[PDB]
RNA sequence: UUGAUUUGGUGAGAGG
DNA sequence: CCCTGTCTGGCGTCCTCTCACCTATGA
DNA sequence: TCATATTATTACGCCAGACAGGG
């Protein structure tokens, strides 16, 4: 069964792998993000309640009132989204809150308050997102885009080899907070332990214990283990588990009763061990020297004289042991310093402190954070008892606590925000476990370690930001309260959270300008995940590794569909199928396999979970019941892509399209592309200009009906039923019985945006694509937009290429156009320029909109009315007036008139004017004179133009033949296109060569069935070709139920049809040589692909047949008449006395610093004196230049440049006195 | 080395139209030092012929009337 | 100066001269009133920091910002850094005169001309065409001429023509390296707008036609107009500085047209008739009674200039083919035969044109760069040199070698479960069988692609090389490797990962067959790593060539 | 073909020709004869 | 024209000599119309007048008596780019 | 004597 | 007193095109 | 409108060059 639509144009599904999960809703991470910040959510999580409850209720310091919060609400907006581009404001909610302002007694915690107060407070307003996942910020229409940051928790980095020359490696450990301050911990070269917070001054680290209330003995009970000498018969036994002896030296004489184990010399391995275990070795006698390198663990003094012996962390000598000996301490607690394994890093942290109690500790740590400003007991213990531990100025998140509490291997996954002791000793201890050998590092950029913010979550940043200072403003309020005689509109002010949120949603590094040419391009703009932004890394400094594609991008970002040149790998786009985690995380589908039976459900998994599973490959062999057909089976078991059983497996790839994203799994053949040029493809492809006329990829991917519906380009039906059909203004839709609700009898009128500017000044327009009396579906589309044919993704246009050199007119990468492609209007883009003139009161009194315009004759009253301002529409192009707009003294009145600009032509399509009340509305003050006008060229194409395929082939369009001198088959069609074959066997894009025979065949098709409909038949032999032609080779996924289309929708199919019958050739699944063939042999063509062509010229055949087909080829937006560009005289700048830049400023070229250099490499000594000294800067060199040419005589008078006395006046006012010596 | 040896130079716009300004033009500045033009960048800065292109005959001619 | 609006964009110097003048008004105030002493040490002490802050920014502890957080820029930072006097507008200037616009080809161009628009050449010559507008007497006053250009009327199109002719322009590729990007032509007028470019100058520029651009500067003067016709015109500029190899060597379509015209085939039309000179060789061909490769005995002219300077010929009749006596007329003089007698693949014409250039000079090397460039185009035009699906031959001894190569994998893994041998020998045994069946790949397919062609003459088969599309692409030396042709056809290698050690596990399939999801990615792993390189290389590769130019 | 001219200036041309090449590079037992 | 370029250090003879008034004044601009300060950063009588050739103020508006300097004005009387090497 | 403001500076994106 | 970690400054590609956004205070 | 004058983030990678520490 299929939809009406859908039984319009059905396109042949080559693809083999049934697909099982349906391509989720592609703009799904800014609507859910953005639903989540504002929605009515009890429990309080995530959103605006979250940030309501954090700061809420506010109670002064003791002040005895306590203003608390009750609900909030947004109303309607004043301007609906399109006369809010049209005027320039905000697309914005207010935001009303419910404050309830309850006001104490004197002593009232539990008494009950004197009086009340509450009222639906103004704070603020929110922007709100449109439907299609945009805002309209100031008449402009942006896009936040997905920040991809570091999670919060600890994380164990390595730094290897760069730092200390040697070769020794550091380890440090980040606990990084969500919100608050940063600490690390690092070792150093001497083998120490070292503290920083926030980057500071380097502290060592049990100097932050000794923070904590920890004396040395509970720090040694930590970090080490004790050896047990005890006091007996003679030299001082020992305790000896064998597990100590692992791996060293003996050094004495290892005997036990009445035994001799090991002797001196040889080491102890683990059979000497497990002989002392099965021996039952504990007690052994030492010898003097065995203690004499040894530490003491906890303190002892001695008893009867009543002082100290030796301080913990002491090591011991011959003499000391002849102290404590003598004492009475029988038991003598040692340090186990292992040099392999357990090494005494804390203890000797311990020796470089210069610390002993908790307050010099907490005095040393004050003035590292604080310097200057004196530290006492109260405000060193209020610093550093907020540092970590109160829930204000610290909070790691739930994923902070998460990956906090997965990293030390911890049970449960929730907690306190804070941090406690145990977690900074837990991030100790592991730390120097990786140290001594167990355990590893992680790295950075494991897509488990690499949260996503989204918009939601960085407006609810700002947010708290608003209000954390609007509470600050409330207790500075209340304290200063007087009542009753206050409303909670004197203590609360609208205006931070409004100034943080709109300079959020205006000038932030992620909320910017969405890239408006393309339906694609809207749709691969929201999708994009940018490691910039800040917190985030920046582009000029790093690195090599954080542009370079991991292996837990499978599934997750794009791993070919980032941007070539400064930013590759920092702007990754997001994958087909990848969902968004609940902590942030990127979670991708697989298929759950329990045993040979690869089940249907589906299951999500983010790459801290995809390392533990074995997870297949979505290309594997199955036959109708889902055991896998060999016995063993490509899979990946921790980022490592290896060959396994075919019973081990715990999940398989969900569909075959879901590595790559929405922008480079519209590329057919892609599995037989190169990697750069499916890059560079997907990249031209977000570029192109929308044509006049949309034509429907003969060889698509099928993902083009999901990107056309799902970015709101077309207009879909909400609910399904008939049609009235007005549409000159509107599409009315009758709503069918069982969609139509009770009351509200109804009927769905569709808004059509005819001819408007989009952000790349390219024209967005719909038109209706159903007729009248007609029936449509829920979720069917009606009106197609820009770059669309049927609800289809028509970027570009198919069009007949030949692979050949013709006469060198297409050498490097340029492309020859017969001028059947000119003639059509087949690339005949439409722009629309918005022009603005204003006549703001400078100075001097009011500027005026009036005809009589002066100076200038009967060439300024022409376009315009009787009396002033462009008339409606004509043939205006350069030099002409639209708006008058002229002051009187300014004789001495002047020409301010908003005219065209140079090289521009177009017909004005509309005139908004909301001006100074007074033009003979609804705007903002300020501004007086407000005139829009809408300019609309229509560019055609031309030698100069960029047109590329879908594979990355550029080319610059070279010479626009005529019909005649094209290379014709002998059938006597031109070939429209002609490309380079050259280009093929060096940039390895092989797949447009299969999109060249395959869209051949699928007009091959086309083409008969527009003979068998031309030469009209009767249905039955159309629907048996139309059956044929649906079969067609392997096991496919399509057939078709042709005999149910009531013989009028076979009709209407093959009406639909006869342009070429269109392929889907999906993503990694597509379709075979063999398939190719063979549809090349149901059409009437040759199967090689390759036909025999004459020239047009000679008319005599070409040697060895060439090939033709058809290329989808695109019209880039890098047009050659906006950037041919010439100068020779005009305006300036001020400071320096050389020419402007730029085109839209009339100037000139920087010849740099390299030309320079070129010219000096030749024996340029007087192009380069007037090319730096009369071309550029020296203002009498370059009039008595200009006289000197309009005279006839070519000599410069050089003199010396400007901007070296510039130079002398820049150096010359600091203390330095440059001159210029004798002559 | 090459910075070091560009930045070492007996005339300060030569080894001041490259990297660091304020080391070459302090040291400059206290040393009192006199930048007898005699190259291609200190040329191109001041706005004249080059010393070795076409402009080689000029400077063989200014040098020669000195 | 105010910006478009009400207020005025302030300077950040006056910022800090307002700063500086606000505070010793201060402290000329204070030592007025007699202050105690803490108060004018403050003061002074924030003079001081002004003062400092006004001179070099930064310099002292945390710089002070006006908007927003931004640090303001002072007088230091108008000297030092990119952005200074020096690197901005003292080395490099803004030029009028110049012009800008996307590049094209234009393959009729002699190689001292390129193609410039009518719309660029009436902006860029307006004081000459002042000038000769003036002269005439067609108009009075600058103001008739401006006007008269600015309507663009009917006589200042044979005024154009008059000022362009014999005046060179500097043509000029934006990241200009060596002194070849920056070339004197003549103009040629262009109905259009784009820079039509000669095809064999692109080799010098590095100019591709994928969306380039280039810049036009005109030299006013007339000493500028002599160096650019007699230093910087693309004529004069045929050899590289670097060394001595030219640098207007045939790029890519030409050495196609010429191996497929200079080249043979064991039978053809008119095979092994005899032919009384080239003239009528290009005759038959033209007519349609011999192919153009057909081996012949034609009789050639060869002048040999073995005396001194006085060219002798002598006359042989050579067994060669049809094309190569057609490409004989375009040759020059003092040239031997033999130059041509080869099949001419790139280094061939490279060095045909460099004996060319140590021989007859420069006069006869530029006219016949000019007619190999355009016998190049017009025999590939007439070559139909496609390229289809069928070209890439695949060997059929390729799944065999596969599957010799899983066979050997799967004794080592079989050894690997007994545990005879270790991990690291297991790894090299592993790359090493992949990199042997990788190489035998490679030599079936390369077999199968330069030899695949038999076809008899009156009898039994012969062999000959093959005129397989993609190995005329890759034999040529157009475009192509033996490593691009072998990754359409063979096994495309062990791709490494970003670790950078290898993969133990290899890309078996080409692009012919279809690569699947895990190779692909793999090989993403593997082409991402040289983008990243390529565009942080290039920062490098300039700052070492601006120490260079400095130190020099 | 001949001997530098006096004045061509051959430092920038020289740096110029060694520093162009940059893009082209990368960035990132006993004895046995064979001839007799 | 001239050979070398000499730099040594500014004593303050030579600023002062450089120098053609004292800077008192911070003020920069008047901003609520187009006048500049007298005298403060942006000054007449230190430095020149805006307009070429004309009193800022109110006097000499032709081509004959290029100097004076009334009270009323406190203003020099030369070329608009005077005060660019000023 | 016959007319006028971006360069300034930031941020974001793009081309070769 | 001669090695030495450690800290501080100083580099980091040219050319071009499009768009938006710009200090608070205040009797 | 017309003078008043500066604070609550961290996440580059060498590579010279100068400086207090210690055998
Ligand atoms: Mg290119
Ligand atoms: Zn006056």
């Amino acid at each position: 069964v299929y939809s009406y639509t859908e039984k319009k144009r059905i396109r042949k599904d080559f693809g083999k792998r049934p697909q099982v999960l349906d391509v989720p809703y592609l703009l799904s991470i800014q609507l859910d993000s953005f639903q989540k910040f504002i929605e009515q959510d009890p429990e309080g999580q995530y959103g605006l309640e979250a940030a309501f409850r954090s700061v809420f209720p506010i109670q002064s310091y003791s002040g005895n009132s306590e203003l608390q919060y009750v609900s909030y609400r947004l109303g309607e907006p004043v301007f609906d989204v399109q006369e809010c581009q049209i005027r320039g404001v905000t697309y914005s909610a207010p935001l009303r809150v419910k404050l309830r302002l309850v006001i104490y007694e004197r002593e009232a915690p539990e008494g009950t308050v004197k009086d009340i107060k509450e009222q639906e407070v103004y704070m603020g307003e929110i922007p709100l997102m449109t439907d299609n996942g945009t805002f309209v910020i100031n008449g402009t229409e942006r896009v936040i885009v997905s920040q991809l940051h570091r999670s919060p928790g600890v994380f164990f980095d390595s730094d290897k080899g760069k730092t200390h020359s040697s070769g020794k490696v550091l380890y440090n450990a980040r606990i990084i907070p969500y919100r608050g301050s940063w600490l690390d911990f690092e070792f150093d070269p001497k083998d120490n332990l070292f503290v920083r917070i926030d980057r500071r001054r380097k502290l060592p680290a049990t100097i932050i214990l000794r923070a904590l209330n920890y004396t040395t003995e509970q720090i040694l009970d930590l970090f080490f283990e004790k050896v047990i000498f005890e006091i007996r018969d003679n030299k001082l036994q020992m305790e000896l588990v064998p597990e100590r002896l692992r791996g060293e030296t003996a050094s004495f004489d290892i005997e036990a009763n009445g035994k001799v184990y090991v002797e001196k010399g040889r080491r102890i391995t683990a059979r000497h061990i497990r002989q002392l275990e099965k021996d039952d070795v504990k007690l052994i006698e030492v010898p003097v020297e065995y203690i004499a390198g040894k530490v003491v663990a906890k303190d002892y003094i001695d008893e009867s004289t009543g002082e100290l012996i030796c301080a913990a962390n002491m090591e011991l000598s011959l003499d000391l042991l002849a102290k404590l000996s003598q004492s009475g301490h029988k038991r003598i607690e040692t340090l186990f310093t292992n040099d392999l394994d357990h090494g005494p890093y804390i203890s000797e942290t311990l020796r470089v402190d210069p610390t002993n109690d908790r307050l010099s500790a907490l005095v040393e740590i004050y003035r590292m954070m604080r310097p200057g400003e004196p530290p006492t007991r109260e405000a060193a213990e209020s610093l550093f008892e907020n540092l970590f531990f109160s829930e204000d100025r610290y909070d790691l998140s739930a994923v902070g606590r998460m990956k906090f509490n997965r990293s030390l291997l911890r049970e449960e996954i929730e907690g306190s925000g804070i941090l406690s002791k145990d977690d900074i000793i837990d991030v100790m201890k592991k730390l120097i476990d990786i140290r001594n050998g167990k355990g590893e590092v992680d790295d950075i950029d494991h897509l488990g370690n690499r949260r996503i913010r989204s918009v939601g979550e960085m407006a609810e940043n700002q947010f708290r930001v608003g209000l954390v200072r609007v509470e600050r403003a409330v207790k500075e309020r209340l304290s200063l309260g007087d009542l009753d005689t206050l409303m909670p509109q004197d203590m609360i002010n609208a205006k931070p959270i409004s100034a943080a949120v709109k300079e959020f949603f205006g000038s932030s590094q992620l909320s910017q300008f969405m890239d408006q040419n393309n339906p694609l391009s809207e749709i691969t703009h929201k999708r994009r995940i940018s490691a910039l932004g800040p917190g985030g890394l920046t582009r000029e400094r790093a690195g090599f590794e954080v542009r370079d594609v991991h292996p837990t991008h499978y599934g997750r970002v794009c791993p070919i569909e980032t941007p070539e040149g400064p930013n590759i790998g920092l702007i990754n786009s997001l994958s087909v199928y990848a969902q968004t985690n609940e902590y942030g995380f990127l979670e991708t589908p697989y298929r759950k396999v329990t045993d040979g039976v690869v089940t249907d459900e589906i299951h999500y998994l983010s790459a801290i979970e995809e390392g533990n599973y074995v997870i297949a490959q979505a290309n594997s062999n199955l036959d109708e019941e889902g055991h896998f057909v060999e016995d063993l089976v490509t899979c990946r078991s921790k980022g490592e892509s290896s060959l396994f059983s075919r019973d081990q497996v715990d999940y398989m790839d969900v569909s075959t399209q879901q590595v790559v994203s929405v922008g480079a799994s519209l590329i057919p053949f892609l599995e037989h592309d190169d990697a750069n040029r499916a890059l560079m493809g997907a990249n031209m492809q977000r570029q192109a200009v929308p044509t006049l006329r949309a034509d429907k990829p003969l060889v698509g991917t099928g993902m083009e009906r999901a990107v056309a519906v799902d970015s709101g380009v077309t207009a879909v039906a909400k609910r399904g039923g008939v049609v009235q059909y007005v549409d000159a203004s509107r599409i009315v839709i009758k709503v069918n019985e069982d969609e139509m609700y009770p009351g509200e009898a109804g009927i769905d009128i569709y808004n059509l945006t005819k001819y408007t500017r989009s952000n790349q000044n390219t024209c967005i327009n719909q038109m209706p694509c159903v007729s009248l009396g007609e029936p449509v579906e829920r979720g069917d589309v009606l009106a197609d937009g820009p770059s669309t044919d049927l609800g289809e993704l028509a970027l570009g246009q198919n069009m007949r290429v030949a692979f050949m050199p013709w006469n060198g007119y297409n050498f490097e990468d340029s492309i020859l156009v017969s001028e059947r492609v000119v003639q059509e209007d087949r690339f005949t883009t439409i722009h629309i320029q918005e022009l603005a003139c204003v006549s703001r009161d400078t100075k001097l009194g009011p500027e005026e909109i009036t005809a009589d315009i002066p100076n200038v004759g009967e060439a300024a009253l022409s376009k315009l009315d009787e009396s002033g301002i462009v008339y409606i529409g004509a043939e205006v192009t350069g030099g002409d007036i639209l708006v008058g707009k002229v002051t009187p003294k300014g004789s001495d009145v002047k020409d301010s008139s908003l005219r065209v600009p140079n090289g521009v032509s177009g017909t004005v399509i509309d005139v908004q004017v909301f001006t100074r009340d007074g033009v003979e509305d609804d705007l903002a003050p300020g501004v007086l004179k407000i005139v829009k006008v809408y300019l609309a060229v229509k560019r055609r194409i031309q030698p100069g133009d960029k047109m590329a395929g879908r594979h990355g082939n550029k080319g610059v369009i070279s010479k626009i033949n005529p019909i005649e001198d094209m290379p014709y088959d002998e059938n006597g069609t031109p070939v429209d296109i002609v490309l380079n074959p050259l280009g093929v066997p060096s940039r390895m894009n092989i797949g447009q060569i299969l999109e060249t025979h395959l869209g051949m065949a699928a007009k091959g098709i086309g083409d008969k069935i527009n003979a068998m409909l031309k030469q009209q038949q009767e249905v039955a032999k159309l629907r048996e070709f139309i059956q044929r032609a649906y079969d067609l080779g392997a096991d496919v996924r399509q057939k078709v139920d042709l005999s149910t289309f009531s013989d009028e929708e076979v009709m209407r199919l093959a009406e639909n049809l006869r342009k070429g019958m269109p392929i889907a050739t999906p993503v990694f699944d597509g379709a075979k040589e063999a398939e190719i063939k063979e549809l090349l042999k149901l059409g009437d063509l040759p199967t090689s692909g390759q036909i025999r062509l004459y020239d047009g010229r000679t008319g005599e055949q070409f040697e060895r047949p060439v090939t033709v087909g058809y290329m989808y080829m695109l019209k880039l937006n890098h047009l050659v008449d906006d950037k041919m560009h010439a100068r020779s005289t005009g305006s300036y700048s001020l400071v320096t006395q050389q020419p402007l830049g730029g085109k839209a400023q009339f100037g000139g070229q920087r010849f740099g610093e390299m030309e320079v250099w070129a010219l000096e490499a030749y024996g340029a000594a007087y192009t380069l004196q007037e090319m730096l000294t009369v071309k550029s800067d020296d203002v009498n060199g370059r009039t008595k230049m200009y006289k000197n040419i309009v005279d006839g005589n070519h000599q410069m008078e050089p003199g010396m440049p400007e901007s070296f006395n510039v130079l002398l006046k820049e150096i010359r006012s600091l203390g330095i006195n440059i001159e210029l010596e004798d002559e | 080395g090459i910075t070091k040896a560009s930045l070492a130079t007996e005339s300060f716009i030569s080894a001041a139209s490259f990297q660091e300004t304020t080391r070459v033009l302090t040291e400059a500045a206290v040393a009192g030092k006199r930048d007898e033009l005699r190259g291609l960048k200190e040329n191109v800065i001041v706005g004249r012929l080059i010393p070795a292109g076409t402009g080689y005959a000029y400077h063989q001619d200014r040098m020669r009337r000195r | 100066v105010p910006l478009d609006g009400g207020r005025f964009a302030t300077s950040d110097l006056n910022d800090l001269y307002r700063r500086v003048i606000n505070r010793n008004n201060r402290l000329k105030r204070l030592l007025d009133l007699a202050a105690p002493d803490i108060i004018v040490r403050n003061e002074k002490r924030m003079l001081q920091e002004a003062v400092d802050a006004l001179l070099d920014n930064g310099r002292r502890g945390r710089a002070i910002t006006g908007s927003n957080k931004r640090p303001l820029k002072s007088l230091a930072d108008m000297i030092k850094g990119k952005q200074g006097r020096f690197r901005q507008n003292l080395l490099g200037k803004r030029v009028d005169y110049s012009g800008r616009s996307v590049i094209t080809v234009g393959p009729y161009l002699r190689l001292h001309q390129c193609g410039l628009p009518k719309k660029m050449a009436l902006e860029l010559f307006k004081p000459f065409i002042y000038g000769k507008l003036e002269l005439r007497g067609l108009a009075t006053t600058i103001k008739a001429a401006k006007k008269m250009v600015e309507r663009e009327e009917a006589v200042v199109w044979d005024i154009l023509d008059e000022v362009i002719r014999e005046h060179p322009v500097l043509l000029n590729r934006a990241p200009t390296l060596h002194r070849l990007g920056i070339q004197a032509f003549e103009p040629v007028l262009i109905e259009g707008k784009a820079i039509q470019l000669h095809p064999l100058v692109c080799a010098a520029y590095n100019a591709d036609f994928d969306g380039d651009q280039m810049a036009v500067h005109v030299p006013l003067t007339l000493e500028a107009q002599l160096e650019a016709r007699a230093l910087m015109m693309s004529t004069n500029n045929i050899l590289s500085p670097a060394n001595g190899e030219p640098i207007i060597v045939p790029s890519q379509d030409v050495v196609l047209g010429l191996y497929y015209m200079t080249r043979d085939c064991v039978n053809a039309k008119g095979e092994g008739m005899v032919l009384t000179g080239p003239k009528e060789a290009e005759r038959l061909y033209r007519s349609g009674l011999a192919s153009l490769h057909a081996r012949v005995k034609v009789r050639i002219t060869e002048y040999e200039k073995d005396a001194n300077g006085e060219l002798v010929a002598k006359t042989s009749l050579k067994d060669t083919t049809v094309g190569r006596a057609i490409l004989w007329m375009i040759v020059p003089k003092g040239l031997p035969y033999s130059i041509v007698n080869q099949a001419l693949g790139k280094k061939a014409i490279s060095k045909m044109l460099n004996t060319c250039y140590r021989i007859l000079g420069l006069k006869p090397t530029v006219i016949f760069a000019d007619q190999i460039m355009y016998t190049g185009f017009a025999y590939a035009a007439r070559s139909g040199a496609s390229v289809g699906i069928d070209d890439m031959v695949i060997p059929e001894k390729k799944h065999e070698i596969i599957s010799e190569a899983e066979a050997e994998v799967a004794e080592i893994q079989e050894q690997f479960q007994s545990g005879l041998v270790t991990a690291g020998e297991r790894y090299n045994k592993v790359i090493d069988i992949w990199a042997a069946a990788n190489d035998r790949v490679s030599k079936a397919m390369m077999d199968n692609l330069q030899t695949e062609t038999v076809i008899n003459r009156d009898g039994q088969e012969e062999k000959q090389v093959s005129f397989n599309s993609i190995y005329m692409m890759a034999d040529s030396g157009a475009r192509g490797s033996a490593a691009q042709i072998r990754q359409l056809a063979g096994m495309r290698g062990l791709m490494a990962k970003p670790d950078g050690s290898i993969i133990e596990t290899p890309i078996t399939a080409n692009f012919r067959e279809g690569l699947n999801v895990l190779q692909y990615f793999i090989s993403t792993h593997g082409a991402r790593k040289g983008l990243a390189d390529t565009a942080l290389k290039t920062a490098n590769s300039g700052y070492l060539t601006r120490r260079l130019v400095d130190v020099a | 073909g001949h001997i530098i001219n006096k004045g061509e200036a051959i430092g920038v041309i020289a740096a110029q020709s060694i520093g162009e090449p940059g893009t082209q590079l990368t960035m990132r037992s006993s004895i046995q004869v064979k001839n007799k | 024209e001239f050979d070398a370029i000499k730099i040594a250090l500014a004593s303050p003879d030579m600023i002062r000599s450089w120098s053609f008034g004292e800077v008192k004044k911070p003020e920069t601009i008047n901003y609520r119309t187009f006048k500049p300060e007298r005298d403060g950063l942006f000054c007449a009588r230190i430095f020149g007048p805006v307009k070429d050739y004309e009193c800022l103020c109110g006097k000499y508006k032709r081509l004959k008596h290029r100097g004076v300097i009334c009270e009323k004005c406190g203003v020099e009387v030369t070329q608009t780019k005077v005060r660019r090497e000023r």
